[PDB]
């Protein structure tokens, strides 16, 4: 892949959007498979 | 042949290199950030092409390709509306039963309990009720199935790809030269004749050959899948003749000028279709055909390459009299060399047209079954009033940018601009006086009524029962429009709109339209409107007229369009720029449009919308309380805001709980905006100093030194969050209220 | 009639510019040039078989007979009066422009 | 021909010579108003301005005041006009006290004695015009209504 | 109004009003002793704060007294 | 509905008249181009005949409206 | 009037004098700096308090300091 | 040296932005300059005027208006032959700018430094030491 396009994907708004979309996505998946976790189960 | 196509081939190379260099477009930003202000400075000036480049040719090329990019976004958006109608909607159920099924084209995923938003809209469907009126558009088009909606979504996707390709091609491969863009006569000839006239003509052909037969069959009561496909209307003329017998004669009556043969499908009925509560589609077909001829004729006015036509410069330069000096001389040169002057005009016109669209669509409801879908009627009025107000304020923003930047006095000696600037004190002092007079004599009537009603003196009020302010001119104009069918429009059968007077139109036991009577409350709120429009003009006009210089700052043009102040001297010159009058005038636009949409909402619920019952009497939504309660401020507070906020604040646990949450969220954002509006930058920079100290202590200070936002950006952030919160609160309140009760 | 067509008065449209308002000729010519086409009859309920000038003059006389009482909201007087004076003011404006400016 | 020129031949003063500002009709009206008319003492200027203002003041108070539907409507309207007159004369007097130094000149409005004369005349004429309006409305039933006695 | 809109706008309005008073006949006979200027930056902050605070106090006092009186509980 | 008529030679007459009228009148009024044999070309002919079908269509429809036909 | 001071950190760049809209500042001779000249404020009765001089100055904390004081017709920038 | 009052003014059509009653009762400012051409400029108070070839003269209400025009002419038309005067209602004319024949940004002998403080700005006195004392905070 082109190094200037990879340097564009390393810019702050792209990495910020990708990282928090990934973060949002595994919170969504964790609350899909394990919903309503009001407490640490113990 | 001085109108010719001229193109530079391969101007700009298609490279990813400048993507990796944020700020490449300006000399200041291209050397990289040293403070966080650079980041904000990067986004603020990016589409300001004439601040980066000196040449009008490169500016014009960037604008043309950015317009293709905008068209690509609009086509993708339309494609998604059609795809969501095809795939995630109850459109087919709505076609079978319109007056019972509620339109819904948005379905949510089940994640955190949010699937409560998939409410029971009807037709064996669960989803979010949609209020954009797409279903009524599609039924007017004659869609009748989800398959045709899939083909429309694909057509939108193909157009979106073609526009993004064309923007790339016309910037990087084939960019026109400046002399191509500076063809105002050619562009107007093609945009009147070609864009508007052919567009109207082609739509008229669709209405005559597709919309009119499908909708006649639908309103007769034929089931949607029992209706013939639209091309069998095109080929078999016999079935089309069975619906409208004039088609048995074909195009011989058109060419021989025996046009009254076509009166089956080219009517001038007026009024509404009783079955659907919408405009007669035979009227809309005749309307579009008439417009097409007028627009195509209009397109032959200007001179391009053969000697026939007008010179626009000669028309402008000939209109000058004894009051106005050199007249309109020099305006052609302005409007073909300044993009901002053109954007100022076109934004004022687009905003005005959007406000006209808002008025004309509730009063003469054009689509079948849109008049009795009250959430859609309220939604499309409120939406087009907000688009109109925003675009009107952007016309004054770019008039200010023209005056500061593109205006040159040498070419504007003693013409109309020079003369306006040379008596701007007389203009602003007379406008200021009008705004004071009209605020006293409009809002002071409300304050007089609150005081008298509170004091027990109801005979001393401005009301129908007491002292009467009667809107005699508007009542008289309503009389004229009710008398017009058969009198001053003799071939009309019904009035243009039943709002002026006449019958009550009922569809599915709900009122489509009925006369909107005017009383003392209507006089008062109309002068409230005149007052809020006048002062908004004063703030924007004062900003445009004093953008270059004042008695306060004699060299305001050297500071620019957007500067925060010129120091604390001369008593203090905070917010002296033209930008700061756009900033202050968007608040007054917000005030004006909020009272307009509140007036519309309360008046339609109180006096127009409702359910027809036995004996022909109509029970309105709020039972006719507008007349005696819109005359005090306490009436608006209690009987409009408090009474109708019941549905938004009781919405939790229902499908309208999303509106309940957005009501609070927008109330929050609005309050949060006042942190930015009431504060000053210097406090926040000194607070940031102590926070920087705590980062310095742990050796974690950033290399991009944090700054408080600029004075101008602090104002812009405050205004943006103010507009978002105020409009969002109204949006949530209006939508939860009218979905529950209408 | 602040100044007639003849060079007789000293009325200055402004501080130092004398300008002959041709109030007799413009008022007379605009009146006749608006009233004479407006004689065109029309079998419309507003006109009643007359022209706009003649139906208007008839509605002046009818309402003057009931002198204290004003014409009602639905009375044709107001619509006749509006259109008549609208086209009359427009013909005075255009006539003043044509006569004062082109002078021939 | 052009109708807008520099004010009094001066291109750099903050005014323009427009038809509303400086036509013959405007100059005739301005030159003949009592404030600007030649040959009038300040007291007579006060009398004519006062008679005019006092006469029209009676009407809004009488027709639209709190006691308008009572039979004392004209009495209350006159007395309300009188109250406004007394407050305005207090305003004129304090303006004269704080705006003009004491000099012998008395035939100009903008002198201390000339202002005191104008205030004396304005009070007398104002009460006189209000009294005249009271007499006319008291006796003529046309004025008591808006002309509504004819219908 | 005092907290969102600032001085430079109002000083330019007041200069158009000063011009209008000086040019209007029958009104230019009356003259100010003090030149009309816009409020100062600090003064406007204080005026907006006083209006804000007074509105806060009067609104809450009306609510807390009337709601308790009307309900009696 | 205003009454229009099927095509007859009178309709042809109105069209021809308006067309010739617009040729001659346009020939004088047009400001950029042997009374008709100097500088008369195809765009002038096509423009005068386009205004001729506009004036003629308006004249035919109006004379059909009022009863002259 | 406003009171304008020049402190001896002035490098003689003349930027304040060129930036002043009301001709308050001028350059006088002084051996303290490399440029051989320092700003001076002889005409502070004409100072409107704009502080454009302070914006123009490049020393770390400003060599020229304007102290807003009593207001006059001149310092209020009033053309009326 | 003194203002020759008879100098013709630039052609101008008038405006509402010019001077008011305070100019004829408090002070007025004048600016004169030499132009090589008959050319259009922008007035500080409004629209456009045309400067006459030779010597021009204006009257403005503020000194800053005279200096704003002076900077505009110097950058736009390369004219530095401008003299700014203050004129009082007694008729007395006060030459103002450039004050000693030399522009302020160029050094001149016989200029005495006013406002100069012998220490840096951080060496000033705290307010408490000079409270109820007439002594100045500048050391
Ligand atoms: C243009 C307007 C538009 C809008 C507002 C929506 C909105 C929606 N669509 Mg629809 N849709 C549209 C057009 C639109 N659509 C079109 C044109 C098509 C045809 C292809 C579809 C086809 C479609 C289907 C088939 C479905 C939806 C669905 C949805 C919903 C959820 C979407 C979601 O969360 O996926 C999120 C999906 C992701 C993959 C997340 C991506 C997030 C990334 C990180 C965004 C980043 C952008 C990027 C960084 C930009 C920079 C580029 C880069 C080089 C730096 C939502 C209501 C769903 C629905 O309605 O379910 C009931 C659904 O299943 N849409
Ligand atoms: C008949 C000729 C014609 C037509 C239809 C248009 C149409 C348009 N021009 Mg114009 N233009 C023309 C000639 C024409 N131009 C000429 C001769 C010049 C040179 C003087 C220009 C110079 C010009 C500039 C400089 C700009 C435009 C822009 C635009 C767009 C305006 C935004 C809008 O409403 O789009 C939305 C409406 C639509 C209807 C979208 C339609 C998309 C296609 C292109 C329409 C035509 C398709 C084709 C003819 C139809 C085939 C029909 C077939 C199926 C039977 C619009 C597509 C602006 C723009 O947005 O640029 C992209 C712009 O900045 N034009
Ligand atoms: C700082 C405040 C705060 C705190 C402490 C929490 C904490 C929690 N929220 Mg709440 N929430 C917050 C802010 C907060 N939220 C805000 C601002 C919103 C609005 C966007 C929400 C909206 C929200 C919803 C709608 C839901 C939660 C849920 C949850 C739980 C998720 C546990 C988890 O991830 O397990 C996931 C599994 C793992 C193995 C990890 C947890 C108790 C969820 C829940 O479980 O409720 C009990 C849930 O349904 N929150
Ligand atoms: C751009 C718009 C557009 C388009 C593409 C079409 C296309 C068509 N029209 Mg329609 N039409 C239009 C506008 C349009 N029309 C408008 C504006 C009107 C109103 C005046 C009509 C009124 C009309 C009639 C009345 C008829 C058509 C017919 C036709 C077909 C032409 C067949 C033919 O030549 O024999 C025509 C017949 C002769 C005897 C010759 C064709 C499908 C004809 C057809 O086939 O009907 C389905 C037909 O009878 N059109
Ligand atoms: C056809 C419309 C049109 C066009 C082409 C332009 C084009 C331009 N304008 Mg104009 N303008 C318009 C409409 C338009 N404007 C309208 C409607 C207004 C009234 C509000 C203005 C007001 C205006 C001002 C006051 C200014 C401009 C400026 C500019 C220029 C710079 C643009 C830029 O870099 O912004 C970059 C774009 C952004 C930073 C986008 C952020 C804007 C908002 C906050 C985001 C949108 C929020 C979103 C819709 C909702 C969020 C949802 C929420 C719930 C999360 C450019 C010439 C500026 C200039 O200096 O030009 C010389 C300038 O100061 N314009
Ligand atoms: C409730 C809040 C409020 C109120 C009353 C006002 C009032 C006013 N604004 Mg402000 N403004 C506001 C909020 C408000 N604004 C906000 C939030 C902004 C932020 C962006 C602005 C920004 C702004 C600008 C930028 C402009 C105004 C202008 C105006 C004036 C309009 C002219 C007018 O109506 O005069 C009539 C006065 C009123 C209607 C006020 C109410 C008076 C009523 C009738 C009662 C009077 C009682 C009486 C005097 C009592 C006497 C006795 C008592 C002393 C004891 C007026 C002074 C404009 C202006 O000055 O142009 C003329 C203008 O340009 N305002
Ligand atoms: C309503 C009546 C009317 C109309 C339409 C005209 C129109 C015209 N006159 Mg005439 N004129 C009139 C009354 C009128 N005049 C009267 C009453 C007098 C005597 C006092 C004159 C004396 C006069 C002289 C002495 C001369 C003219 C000339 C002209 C021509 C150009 C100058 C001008 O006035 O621009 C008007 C421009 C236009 C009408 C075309 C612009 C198109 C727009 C759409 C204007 C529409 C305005 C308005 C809405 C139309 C109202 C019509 C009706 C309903 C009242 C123009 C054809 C001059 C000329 O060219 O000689 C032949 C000339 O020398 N006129
Ligand atoms: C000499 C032939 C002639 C005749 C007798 C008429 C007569 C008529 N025309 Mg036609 N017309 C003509 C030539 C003619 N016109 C020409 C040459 C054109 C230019 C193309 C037009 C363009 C034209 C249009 C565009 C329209 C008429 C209409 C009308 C009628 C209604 C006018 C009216 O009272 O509205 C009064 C309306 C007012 C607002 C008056 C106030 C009237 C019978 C109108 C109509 O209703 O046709 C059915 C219509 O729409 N005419
Ligand atoms: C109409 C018109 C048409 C065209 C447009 C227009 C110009 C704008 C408009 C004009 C409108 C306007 C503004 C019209 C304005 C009209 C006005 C204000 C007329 C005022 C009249 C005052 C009178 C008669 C006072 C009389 C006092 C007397 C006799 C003294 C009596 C007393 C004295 C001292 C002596 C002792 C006895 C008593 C009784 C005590
Ligand atoms: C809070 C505040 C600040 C400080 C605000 C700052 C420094 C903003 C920093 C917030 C973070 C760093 C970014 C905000 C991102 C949010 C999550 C929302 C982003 C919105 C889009 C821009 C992405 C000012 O600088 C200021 C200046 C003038 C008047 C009022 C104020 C003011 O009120
Ligand atoms: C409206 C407004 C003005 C104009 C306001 C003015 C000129 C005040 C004039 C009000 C009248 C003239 C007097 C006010 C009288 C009050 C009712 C109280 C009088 C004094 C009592 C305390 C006794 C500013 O000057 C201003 C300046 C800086 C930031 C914001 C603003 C601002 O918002
Ligand atoms: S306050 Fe902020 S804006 Fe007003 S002057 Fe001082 S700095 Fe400029």
């Amino acid at each position: 892949m082109d190094s200037n396009f990879l340097k564009y994907l390393s810019t702050a708004p792209v990495l910020f959007t990708v990282w928090l979309s990934f973060t949002a996505s595994f919170i969504i998946e964790a609350n899909r498979f394990f919903p309503d976790m009001l407490y640490f189960p113990m | 042949k001085k109108v010719s196509i001229t193109v530079d081939r391969d101007p700009v190379a298609t490279s990813f290199e400048k993507w990796a260099q944020p700020g490449h477009f300006s000399r200041t930003l291209a050397k990289g950030p040293k403070t966080t202000t650079w980041i904000w400075n990067l986004h603020a000036d990016v589409h300001d092409f004439d601040s980066h480049t000196n040449s009008l040719e490169d500016i014009s090329r960037k604008i043309f390709s950015a317009h293709f990019g905008q068209l690509s976004i609009i086509f993708l958006w339309l494609s998604g509306m059609y795809f969501h109608g095809a795939r995630f909607s109850n459109y087919s159920a709505w076609l079978s039963n319109p007056t019972a099924v509620k339109p819904s084209a948005q379905v949510v995923w089940p994640i955190v309990g949010q699937e409560v938003l998939n409410g029971d809209v009807g037709g064996g469907f669960q989803g979010v009720q949609v209020t954009s009126g797409f279903f009524q558009i599609w039924r007017s088009s004659g869609i009748t199935s989800e398959v045709e909606l899939y083909w429309c979504a694909l057509a939108g996707l193909i157009m979106s790809g073609l526009m993004i390709f064309a923007g790339w091609f016309h910037y990087h491969k084939a960019a026109p030269k400046l002399e191509w863009f500076q063809n105002a006569e050619s562009m107007l000839n093609h945009h009147l004749s070609g864009l508007l006239g052919l567009g109207c003509l082609s739509w008229a052909g669709h209405q005559i050959h597709v919309s009119l037969p499908v909708n006649k069959l639908l309103d007769a009561g034929v089931a949607p899948q029992e209706i013939p496909l639209p091309h069998e209307f095109l080929v078999n003329r016999d079935l089309m003749a069975q619906l409208y017998p004039s088609f048995s004669k074909g195009l011989v009556p058109f060419f021989t000028l025996n046009w009254s043969e076509y009166s089956d499908f080219l009517t001038f009925k007026g009024g509404l279709n009783p079955v659907t509560g919408g405009l007669w589609l035979s009227d809309t077909a005749h309307h579009h055909l008439a417009l097409a001829v007028l627009f195509i004729v209009a397109g032959h006015m200007y001179r391009t390459n053969w000697g026939i036509g007008h010179s626009m410069k000669e028309i402008l330069e000939a209109h000058k009299g004894p009051f106005t000096g050199e007249g309109h001389k020099g305006l052609y040169e302005i409007l073909t060399t300044s993009w901002h002057a053109q954007l100022a005009i076109n934004l004022a016109m687009l905003g005005s047209v959007s406000i006209i669209v808002a008025h004309h669509m509730y009063a003469m409801p054009p689509y079948p079954y849109i008049a009795t879908d009250y959430p859609t009627q309220l939604s499309i009025f409120t939406h087009h009033m907000w688009i109109g107000g925003f675009c009107v304020c952007g016309g004054a923003a770019h008039a200010g940018i023209f005056m500061v930047r593109d205006y040159n006095p040498a070419q504007n000696y003693n013409n109309l601009l020079d003369r306006v600037i040379r008596h701007r004190d007389a203009i602003i002092s007379h406008l200021n006086w009008i705004c004071i007079f009209l605020g006293f004599h409009s809002f002071g009537l409300y304050i007089h009524n609150d005081t008298m009603r509170a004091l027990g003196r109801t005979q001393d009020m401005f009301s129908d029962t007491a002292i009467q302010l009667k809107p005699v001119f508007a009542q008289w104009v309503q009389s004229i429009h009710t008398l017009a069918p058969g009198n001053t429009t003799p071939n009309a059968l019904a009035t243009a709109s039943y709002a002026f007077g006449g019958d009550v139109v009922a569809v599915g036991n709900k009122v489509a339209m009925m006369p909107i009577s005017l009383g003392t409350a209507d006089f008062m709120v109309h002068h409230i409107h005149a007052f809020t429009i006048h002062v908004t003009v004063l703030i924007l006009l004062k900003g445009v007229l004093f953008s270059r210089n004042s008695r306060l700052i004699p060299d305001k043009a050297n500071l620019g369009f957007r500067f925060p102040c010129d120091g604390p001297g001369r008593g203090g010159t905070c917010q002296s720029s033209a930008w700061d009058s756009v900033f202050l005038g968007l608040f007054w636009m917000y005030n004006c449009i909020s009272v307009v949409i509140f007036h519309f909402s309360w008046k339609m619920q109180s006096d127009v919308w409702g359910t027809v019952q036995s004996d022909g009497t109509v029970t309105h939504i709020t039972g006719g309380n507008f007349a005696q309660s819109a005359i005090t401020i306490n009436g608006w507070l209690r009987d409009f805001l408090w009474a109708q906020a019941s549905q938004v604040i009781q919405s939790y646990g229902s499908a309208l709980s999303a509106y309940g949450l957005i009501f609070l969220g927008a109330h929050f954002i609005w309050a949060f905006s006042l942190m930015f509006l009431f504060s000053g930058r210097g406090y926040w920079q000194e607070l940031i100093e102590s926070i920087v100290w705590a980062h310095n202590k742990l050796n974690v200070a950033p290399a991009i030194q944090p700054r408080a936002l600029s004075i101008t950006q602090g104002r812009a952030v405050g205004l943006a969050h103010y507009l978002l919160g105020g409009i969002g609160t109204t949006w949530a309140f209006f939508l939860a209220r009218i979905i529950s009760v209408g | 009639l602040s100044v007639v067509a003849q060079s007789k008065s000293d009325f200055e449209i402004s501080d130092g510019t004398p300008y002959t308002l041709n109030v007799p000729l413009v008022g007379a010519a605009s009146f006749i040039g608006w009233v004479v086409p407006t004689l065109l009859p029309s079998q419309i309920a507003l006109y009643g078989g007359k022209g706009l000038s003649t139906a208007f003059f008839a509605s002046i006389g009818t309402n003057l007979a009931k002198f204290p009482a004003p014409p009602g909201m639905t009375d044709p007087f107001w619509l006749l009066c509006f259109i008549w004076h609208s086209g009359l003011f427009a013909t005075m404006i255009l006539g003043s422009i044509g006569y004062n400016g082109y002078a021939g | 021909s052009q109708f807008i020129k520099p004010y009094n031949d001066d291109p750099f003063v903050g005014n323009l010579a427009t038809p509303v500002s400086t036509s013959s009709f405007t100059k005739s009206l301005l030159s003949n108003l009592p404030a600007y008319r030649a040959g009038l003492s300040p007291l007579l200027r006060g009398v004519e301005i006062g008679l005019t203002h006092g006469y029209f003041l009676v009407g809004p108070f009488y027709k639209l005041g709190p006691l308008r539907n009572s039979d004392v409507a004209l009495l209350s309207g006159f007395f309300s006009a009188l109250g406004l007159i007394v407050i305005l004369v207090a305003c004129l007097t304090i303006y004269g006290v704080v705006s003009f130094e004491e000099t012998e000149a008395k035939d100009q409005l903008q002198t201390a004695k000339g202002w005191r004369q104008f205030t004396s005349g304005w009070l007398v004429g104002s009460v006189g015009g209000a009294s005249f309006a009271y007499i006319l409305i008291s006796n003529i039933p046309f004025l008591q209504t808006a002309g509504m006695s004819m219908l | 109004m005092f907290l969102i809109s600032w001085r430079g706008y109002w000083q330019e309005l007041i200069e158009t009003l000063v011009w209008a008073h000086e040019r209007t006949p029958l009104a230019n006979l009356v003259r100010w002793k003090d030149k009309p200027v816009a409020l100062s930056i600090v003064q406007a902050r204080l005026v907006g704060l006083i209006h804000f605070t007074a509105g806060y106090i009067f609104t809450y006092a009306a609510f807390v007294i009337a709601s308790t009186t009307g309900k009696f509980g | 509905v205003p009454q229009t008529v099927a095509w007859s030679a009178k309709t042809g007459a109105v069209m021809v008249l308006s067309n010739i009228l617009c040729i001659v009148a346009g020939r004088y009024v047009i400001q950029v181009k042997s009374g008709s044999f100097a500088g008369f070309g195809l765009p002038e002919l096509l423009a005068s005949t386009s205004l001729g079908h506009i004036v003629g269509s308006g004249a035919i429809l109006g004379l059909s409206y009022v009863g002259v036909l | 009037s406003h009171s304008v001071k020049v402190y001896d950190t002035c490098i003689g760049c003349t930027q304040c004098v060129r930036a002043c809209p009301c001709d308050v500042l001028e350059m006088v001779s002084w051996d303290g700096c490399k440029a051989g000249q320092i700003a001076s404020a002889p005409r502070t009765e004409d100072c409107i308090g704009c502080k454009r001089c302070e914006t123009a100055c490049p020393t770390d904390f400003l060599s020229v300091r304007v102290y807003l004081g009593g207001e006059t017709t001149r310092s209020m920038g009033l053309a009326y | 040296e003194t203002l020759n009052l008879q100098i013709p003014s630039p052609t101008f059509e008038g405006s509402t932005g010019g001077w008011l009653r305070a100019a004829e009762v408090e002070e007025k400012y004048a600016i004169t300059w030499t132009s090589p051409k008959e050319q259009v400029f922008e007035m500080p108070t409004g629209g456009a005027a045309i400067m006459r070839q030779g010597e021009n003269l204006l009257y403005l209400a503020r000194k800053e208006q005279c200096l704003a025009l002076a900077t505009q002419v110097k950058n736009s038309f390369k004219i530095t032959d401008y003299k700014v005067y203050r004129i009082f209602p007694s008729g007395e004319v006060q030459y103002l700018h450039p004050k000693d024949g030399v522009f302020p940004e160029k050094v001149n002998a016989g200029r005495v430094g006013v406002g100069n403080v012998s220490h840096s700005i951080g060496k000033n006195l705290n307010p408490a030491q000079i409270k109820f004392t007439s002594k100045s905070f500048n050391g």
